[PDB]
DNA sequence: GGTCAGTACGTCCTATCGATCTTCGGAAGAGATTCAGAG
RNA sequence: UCCGCGGCGCG
DNA sequence: CTCTGAATCTCTTCCGACGCGCCGCGGGACGTACTGACC
């Protein structure tokens, strides 16, 4: 969606913004996998476990 | 129109008042409110000022041009334009007399030192609170004199009417219209030339000066005093309507209600006969009133508003930052710009901007209109107006007809240098966001997080072809401070280069040999080989030949597929080794400034565009990413920080033992700390730098990483040491808001997490930068703005001056480090003498050429160590300097040309870097060369060794090449191992002194006997504690008998046979002298050796402010002393902390005398000879005594040297010429010393081109000329001293330079550029120069 | 089209002069009516006029000779004229 | 503000200083879309004549 | 932002400030040192005389512009003129010489 | 003489100084006061 | 339409 | 022991980056009676 500069970072030390840029990532895949576990109409039991 | 030659300024006659004024101003009504219509005789009146509306009469009887110039009989208003009421003033008649308040309270007060009478007597007489008197008869009482109420009544019994005695601005004007200016001119003369005090000197010259002034310029004394007060026009104080009915008035309105309150008051009271005491409190207050409205706040409480307010006075319509000089003048608002946030065009070519299409049909309205009626579209303006309006195709069609070759210009604020103003062609653009050229950023200082950028539209052809030729970004591509490239790939531009051009041990492809940059580019496209991957190719490469004509060469090259990819853009002339190796940023600079140097500008535009295209390009295709894993932290730093935890517990154990202070303790850890930072830092880079890859071989090989971190910064894109250092180590330690080192360093990094403790120990740093940053941003305005008010009359003027004159160039040398070499002190300068090959006589280079880079390469391959160049200071050009003594354009090369503002160029270009300056016994050769000792002279000890007998020897090192690339100070006795000329080793260490002691050298073998050494009286003969041995002090005179001071102790030198020791070469004896607290160790007849040393004698600020003081030309605090005169020393009688010095000329009969205050560790000894200019006593040196003491070229050298070294401290490249236009404009004043046969006076101050024109005149006619010395004003003070009186005003202290042109007459001749931009006409520079050349030549055919 | 202006300032020797020179020669071909001495390629008249100066077709030196030989030309035109009004009253 | 899918790259200049390249699909969506409301007031005022 | 011709304050005459009041940007001082630091007098004048401050020279540019001459004729500032009743309103004669 | 327009005076409103917002740093110049040297 | 003051924000 | 000049101290005045945007608040005006000039 959006394409930002390598180049800032560095200079501007501001490094918590690629650790959010990784947890948020991670953020979204849990969510992706219980997308998809609730496009496929799993049970509730594997839904809650994961 | 009616052009004028020059603009005047003088006193106002209360007839001349009269004469401007068009009616009497006689009631404090504004309007009346039942019809909106102006009072029959008030501030606002019609028939004093004008008609309301235009060619209609206040009654409405005429109401048509055909009336035009008809004075109604109803309402006597004029018909005619409304334009008057601008134009025509007013006056009030004052029942009283009024002092005018700048003419009295301006220091100096101009009355006071008119009349010899001090301020607070004059305040008190004109304020209603005693006496004066004017006329005296057989009385007793003086001319003068000030009578209290009491006195005053005293000597009215005693003596009636036979003395004249009054009050107020009446008895001033009574005391200034009786004072005859020649007579007193002439006792003031005589009085100057009987007097002997220095003081009484300055005030009688300069009261002679003014009285002189007051004689010139034809003004009268009492026009000083305001009988008449102009009233200004009242659409320039507007009574403007607001909503609700009220209106919206100027504080001049209400100044003016209250002065004609008071004065119409006044006058009732006169009529009524009113007493003494009423009449006195009304002519206060009237006199109150007028001081206010003419400058409220100088005398007493402003008088304020209802809003609690000081009302604003007409000096704070003409003072200030808000004032009309610097708000209206200087600059302005203006039409046809606009303005927008600004974006990346990526795709523009240099010369051309992005612009919205709307701001582009509103701000070329005017074209659109003129064109759509050319094509008969529109009929009218209206319909052009309506259809513009509507916005159709026909009209965006016309846009684009009007746009394709009309220039705008773009400027970003603050404008720091003229690069922050730059012309671009026009490309519409959907969108309302304006598109900028990545490379023109830099110049612009702008970045894309929410700049804001302006708009311009040149309209006029001359405006077109300016924008064209002289502000266009093709034609700005090399940096006016310093001739370096300023349009400079950088970011992703620069990465992507990199990214480019970097090989790889093992890649796809490697060992594959190319045909050509095509194959290499069709192989990387294809996916078989890949950027990195090291290949041979064949190349063709041209080079020019001694005629000009590109020769072509083939072979084939082991290089990089990238760097044949990228020589396929390369312009045919450049060699292949520019870009064959891993490309930086300042590989790429260095490139672009070969391709301008070698091929020319159009190359080059082409080169960089292309540049630009492939290096954002190939960044999107190599996708360089930050993540986490790049901040690679060592695995070392854990153990290093233990090691480190583990000496600071040991040093903490110490410290508890109490073998170690608080304060070495401090320093103990401050020291291992930064060792610790130094290691993890070490290990941090040397872990990022290398990586390991399989070669060809199935081996491993170390190769230059390709991190993406280290890549960034590696390739200068962004990104550095110290960054890199606080990602992936340990950031360090931190100082305190005192700035002292905090003792325990953040240890964690920014991939970890910082504590809390930590973060807040940061913050500490954080603020301090941005509050810093905040003040450092109006300091350094403020010194530009200075820099540039002193500059800007500076224009070039003639090509060559004939000066054979000059300064010496060597390279600057500190300590043993070459901190400057020759090629950039002299590259781009014009040789003053012809250049000879160094150790024959033979011309290497000719005088008068202008060294470019082809001449320093010759220069450096013969090695000359000195140049000689002509300079700004040395230039003989009046109001102006020559094109030779200037030398190079840096922006464009090749020598200035004739027109050039060279004043506002170098003013700019050293006050742009000012927000980077920051604002809050051992020598050891470092090199294998021979050593050298100049200001020598030399004695030779029983042990061999070397005593130096002068203070100021310095010490070289010279090269076989012929260079020398060392420089030392030794100071006065050291002992040194080597003699002149020797050859030493590289490391070989010579020094021996004593920063705590002063030696005292003797000069032969003898017996040494002691002379008024005297127990008590003089000296003290002890067995001392510290030893148990013989020892003699010296008591100081606040320590010895009065008695002894005039009894000196003293060494004499007899042989073995007692016969007296004179000194080798002279008949003078061998003598020594001992100051206070010296100590000798010997004892009286002990035998010395030749060059015997016996004595034990005891013993910051810099950046922005540190330029600052250097152009101000400020005095240091504790500044150096310096013999004035060459002679021979001696000493006089002191007292209470003073000594005094006596310099005798060698052959000068006047010898010098000095006082010394007697705490300076006085340097030079009573029989040592001494040449002016030599320091007595160390310490900083002030630059007016170097100037008149060693020269112009010396202070000159000194300026330059000292801001150059602070600019070279922080990184900066700023050429010596912008320094030296600074320096030239601050030594623009002399003072004479005799008049010769010229009209000058003996120690006035004149311009030096006046009195240099005037001896060339003088000497032209035979007769004898004036002598004259230089005056170094700081930039502030030479910047107010100028001819020009509107520039000074215009600058700073409004109220002080106009009274003070305003006593003198001035004549303002419009030479500076600031005057023509005042007045509106065409600069004296560039375009306009010729121009004003032409002007020159009518006034000298008329 | 034009880029750079290098061409005409080697043409004429100096940046300020280049202009001024333009702007006369543009303004010959502005409002004077005079026809370029290049092929227009939809250039406005300041880059003609420094086109014409590219090739050396117009300097100062130029222009002065052609505004000399304009005004020698409306003299004649003027004493024509007055010769006409004779020729007629006589 | 909005959850935003980002890389970190240089994507042909038109990230070059600080600047931003968005996708269209981010203003298909109205992420970023926002409401704003002005308030304009007429005054009628007694006026001379 | 972008304006061609607009209101202009009643006493300095010169264009208006703000987009709100359809204002012009400000040529401050640093930007005219910039003109000046080029040869650009002939952009410097009509930025100070004909876009800002003198009425018949900006009337005359308009209509010139509309007809095709892209010719300058400028004249004085207005705001020089209030300088110059300023200084006199103090009591000093300040005048203009061989006009 | 009578009428209209313009001009003049009053009201809002005082009465203690007390309301009132109030307090930088650096450099230069002018004036006043003090110390040292000479008589 | 003008001026002033206060507050806040961006480059 | 006193006087004058020079030096030092005290007091006052001037200067302090540019550009742009938004909000709020404030800012003498109105009424009545009397006098003079014109018709
Ligand atoms: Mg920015
Ligand atoms: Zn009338
Ligand atoms: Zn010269």
């Amino acid at each position: 969606d959006i394409v930002l500069n390598p180049l800032g970072v560095p200079s501007r030390m501001n490094i918590g913004q690629i650790l959010e840029t990784h947890l948020g990532m991670a953020a979204k895949g849990i969510g992706d996998k219980i997308n998809a576990m609730l496009k496929q109409q799993q049970e509730v039991a594997k839904l809650r476990e994961f | 129109t009616e052009e004028f030659d020059a603009i005047k300024i003088a006193l106002a006659s209360p007839d001349m008042i009269r004469s401007w004024s068009f009616g009497e101003v006689k009631k404090p009504e504004t309007i009346n409110y039942r019809t909106f219509k102006p009072e029959r005789d008030g501030l606002f009146c019609a028939r004093i000022f004008g008609p309301v509306k235009d060619y209609e009469c206040l009654c409405g009887k005429y109401k048509r041009l055909k009336h035009r110039g008809v004075i109604c009989e109803k309402c006597g208003v004029e018909v005619t334009q409304t334009k008057v009421r601008r134009e025509r003033m007013g006056h009030i008649e004052l029942a009283s007399p009024t002092a005018h308040i700048w003419f009295l309270k301006s220091l100096p007060s101009r009355i006071g030192l008119l009349l010899d009478m001090p301020l607070r007597d004059i305040e008190r007489v004109l304020y209603f609170e005693s006496y004066v008197v004017i006329e005296g008869g057989m009385t007793n009482l003086e001319r003068q004199q000030i009578l209290t109420e009491e006195q005053y009544l005293d000597a009215l019994e005693e003596f009636g009417d036979e003395f004249d005695a009054k009050m107020g601005a009446e008895a001033i004007q009574a005391l200034l219209k009786s004072m005859d200016l020649e007579q007193e001119c002439e006792q003031l003369r005589e009085e100057l030339n009987e007097t002997n005090s220095e003081t009484k000197r300055k005030k009688l010259t300069k009261r002679i000066k003014l009285l002189e002034a007051f004689v010139q310029s034809g003004n009268k004394p009492e026009w000083m005093i305001l009988t008449v007060l102009p009233v200004l026009p009242p659409d320039l104080r507007p009574l403007v309507p607001l909503d609700g009915g009220r209106f919206a008035t100027s504080d001049l309105n209400d100044l003016y209600r209250r002065v004609i309150n008071r004065n119409n008051r006044l006058k009732r009271l006169l009529d009524l006969a009113a007493p003494d005491i009423i009449v006195r409190n009304e002519k206060r207050m009237l006199q109150e009133a007028v001081d206010a409205l003419l400058d409220n706040g100088r005398r007493g409480r402003a008088i304020t508003g209802s809003n609690k307010r000081p009302l604003k006075s007409l000096a704070d319509m003409i003072k200030g930052k808000q004032g009309r000089f610097r708000q209206n003048l200087l600059g302005k608002r203006v039409d046809y710009s606009g303005r927008s946030v600004i974006t990346v065009g990526p795709y523009l070519r240099l010369h051309q901007c992005g612009l919205p299409k709307k701001m582009a049909l509103e701000l070329f309205k005017p074209f659109i209109y003129g064109k759509l009626e050319l094509r008969g579209l529109a009929t009218t303006i209206k319909a052009a107006k309506k259809m513009v309006e509507r916005e159709e195709a026909v009209v965006w069609d016309i846009l684009d007809e009007v746009i394709r070759e009309h220039p705008v210009l773009l400027n970003r604020a603050p404008t720091l240098h003229r690069l922050g103003i730059q012309a671009f062609e026009p490309v519409l653009i959907e969108g309302k966001a304006i598109q900028l050229h990545p490379l023109v950023c830099a110049a612009y200082n702008a970045d894309f997080d929410g700049d804001q950028m302006a708009v311009h539209v040149p309209l006029t052809l001359e405006a077109q072809l300016e924008a064209r030729a002289l502000m266009m970004s093709t034609n700005n591509i090399l940096s006016p401070a310093n001739g370096e490239p300023i349009i400079v790939p950088s970011q992703d531009v620069v990465l992507g280069l990199y990214y480019m051009t970097r090989d790889c041990v093992n890649a796809k492809g490697e060992g594959m040999v190319l045909t050509g940059p095509k194959e290499a580019e069709r192989l990387y496209r294809s996916g078989l080989a890949s950027l990195h991957a090291r290949v041979k190719v064949r190349i063709t490469e041209y080079e020019k030949d001694a005629n000009g004509e590109l020769v072509a060469k083939t072979s084939l090259k082991d290089t990089t597929v990238g760097r044949a990819i990228l020589w396929m853009i390369v312009p045919k002339g450049l060699p292949y080794s520019i870009v064959n190796q891993a490309l930086g940023k300042k590989a790429i600079s260095k490139m672009l400034n070969t391709c301008y140097r070698i091929l020319g500008l159009k190359p080059t535009v082409i080169f960089a565009d292309q540049i630009m295209y492939t290096g954002f390009a190939y960044a999107a295709r190599s996708g360089a990413s930050v993540g986490i894993d790049d901040m690679v932290i060592p695995e070392k730093k854990h153990e290093i920080i233990s090691e480190a935890e583990a000496e600071v517990a040991e040093i903490q154990e110490q410290f508890q033992s109490g073998l170690v202070t608080a304060g070495e303790r401090y320093n103990k850890v401050i020291d291992i700390w930064a060792a610790a930072n130094d290691r993890v830092s070490k290990a941090m880079m040397d872990n990022l730098q290398t990586e390991t890859v399989i070669n060809r071989d199935g081996q491993e090989e170390k190769q230059v990483s390709f991190n993406s971190i280290y890549m960034m910064a590696d390739s200068g894109a962004r990104g550095s040491a110290a960054q890199i250092r606080q990602l992936a180590g340990m950031r360090g330690l931190m100082a305190k808001p005192d700035g002292s080192i905090i003792e325990t360093p953040i240890t964690a990094n920014f991939r970890e997490g910082l504590n809390v403790l930590q973060y807040f120990i940061s913050t500490h740093g954080a603020r301090k930068g941005l509050a810093d940053t905040a003040l450092k941003t109006a300091n350094s305005g403020y010194l530009t703005r200075r820099l540039v008010d002193v500059a800007q009359d500076l224009v070039v003027t003639e090509d060559d001056c004939g000066t054979h004159e000059g300064i010496m160039m060597t390279p600057v040398i500190e300590g043993g480090d070459v901190k400057e070499p020759l090629r950039d002190r002299v590259l781009g300068r014009v040789t003053a003498e012809d250049v000879l090959k160094p150790g024959t006589a033979d011309i290497l280079v000719p005088r008068n050429t202008l060294l470019h880079e082809q001449w320093c390469d010759l220069l450096e391959e013969n090695s000359v160590d000195a140049v000689k160049v002509r300079s700004v200071v040395s230039c003989d050009t009046d109001f102006g300097v020559c094109a030779h003594c200037y030398g190079r354009d840096l922006a464009r090369g090749h020598i200035i040309n004739k027109g050039e503002a060279i004043g506002v160029i170098a003013a700019q270009s050293i006050g742009e870097p000012g927000t980077q300056l920051t604002m809050r016994s051992s020598i050891q050769v470092k090199n294998k060369g021979s050593i050298k000792l100049s200001n020598v002279k030399s004695v030779v000890n029983s042990s061999g060794k070397l005593v130096i007998t002068s203070r100021n020897t310095e010490l070289k090192l010279i090269d076989e090449f012929g260079r020398t690339k060392e420089s030392y100070k030794v100071p006065y006795g050291a002992v040194l191992a080597k003699g002149d000329g020797e050859q030493v080793a590289g490391g070989e260490t010579v020094a021996n002194w004593d920063p705590h002691t002063m030696p005292v050298i003797t000069e032969v073998s003898g017996f040494v006997r002691f002379t008024d050494m005297i127990d008590g009286q003089t000296i003290t003969r002890q067995t001392d504690e510290l030893t148990g041995l013989s020892s003699l002090v010296v008591l100081d005179s606040a320590e010895r008998t009065a008695g002894g001071k005039d009894l000196r102790p003293a060494l004499k030198i007899v042989d073995a046979q007692g016969n007296d020791v004179l000194i080798p070469g002279t008949d003078m004896p061998a003598q020594y002298f001992l100051p206070g607290k010296a100590i000798v160790q010997l004892e009286d007849g002990v035998q010395i050796s030749s060059g015997d040393t016996l004595a034990r004698i005891p013993q910051i600020t810099g950046g922005l402010p540190r330029v600052a003081d250097l152009f101000e030309a400020r005095r240091p605090k504790e500044p150096a002393i310096l013999a004035e005169i060459s002679g021979i020393v001696s000493f006089g009688k002191e007292t209470k902390g003073k000594r005094r010095l006596v310099i005798t000329p060698v052959d000068g009969s006047d010898p010098y005398e000095e006082m010394i205050p007697k705490w300076r560790q006085l340097n030079v000894f009573e029989g040592e000879r001494v040449e002016r200019g030599d320091v007595i006593s160390d310490g900083p040196e002030a630059p007016h005594d170097i100037l008149r003491l060693r020269g112009v070229h010396a202070v000159t050298r000194y300026i330059v040297n000292e801001v150059q070294d602070v600019y070279r401290l922080q990184g900066v490249k700023i050429n010596d010429k912008h320094i030296e236009v600074i320096v030239r404009q601050m030594l623009r004043k002399a003072t004479i010393v005799n008049a010769g046969s010229s009209d000058f006076l003996e120690g006035e101050q004149v311009e030096y081109s006046r009195v240099k024109i005037a001896n060339r005149e003088l000497e032209a006619n035979g007769k004898v000329g004036a002598t004259y010395s230089r005056d170094l004003l700081g930039i502030t003070k030479a910047s107010l001293a100028t001819e020009s009186f509107i520039s000074a005003a215009s600058f700073q202290e409004t109220t002080r330079v106009l009274t003070e042109a305003a006593v003198a007459g001035k004549r303002d001749e419009l030479r500076g550029l600031k005057e023509n931009v005042i007045v509106g006409r065409l600069i004296p520079a560039g375009t306009g120069y010729a121009y004003h050349q032409d002007r020159m030549r009518r006034r000298a055919a008329g | 089209a034009r880029v750079t202006v290098q061409d005409a300032v080697e043409k004429i020797g100096n940046r300020f002069d280049l202009v001024l020179v333009a702007a006369r020669r543009a303004r010959q071909m502005q409002v004077g009516g005079k026809d370029p001495l290049v092929p227009e390629e939809n250039d406005k008249t300041t880059v003609i006029a420094l086109r014409e100066i590219e090739e050396g077709l117009i300097n100062n030196q130029i222009l002065d000779v052609r505004e000399r030989q304009e005004q020698q030309e409306q003299e004649a035109a003027e004493l024509q004229a007055v010769t006409a009004i004779a020729e007629g009253r006589r | 503000g909005q959850n935003m899918r980002v890389a970190f790259m240089p994507w042909n200049g038109y990230n070059f200083e600080d600047s931003i390249l968005v996708s269209e699909r981010v203003v298909q969506e109205d992420r970023f879309t926002t409401i704003h409301i002005q308030e304009l007031a007429c005054v009628s005022r007694d006026t001379k004549l | 932002h972008a304006r061609s011709t607009g209101s202009y304050s009643l006493v300095t005459q010169q264009p208006l400030g703000g987009k709100a009041q359809f204002g012009g940007q400000r040529f401050g001082e640093m930007e005219v040192w910039a003109l000046e630091a080029y040869g650009a007098a002939y952009t410097l004048q009509e930025m100070l005389t004909v876009k800002s401050d003198d009425v018949n020279g900006r009337t005359k540019m308009y209509k010139n512009i509309v007809d095709g001459n892209h010719q300058m004729e400028p004249g004085m500032p207005e705001s020089f003129n209030v300088l110059l009743k300023e200084i006199r309103s103090l009591g000093i004669n300040i005048e203009l010489e061989d006009e």
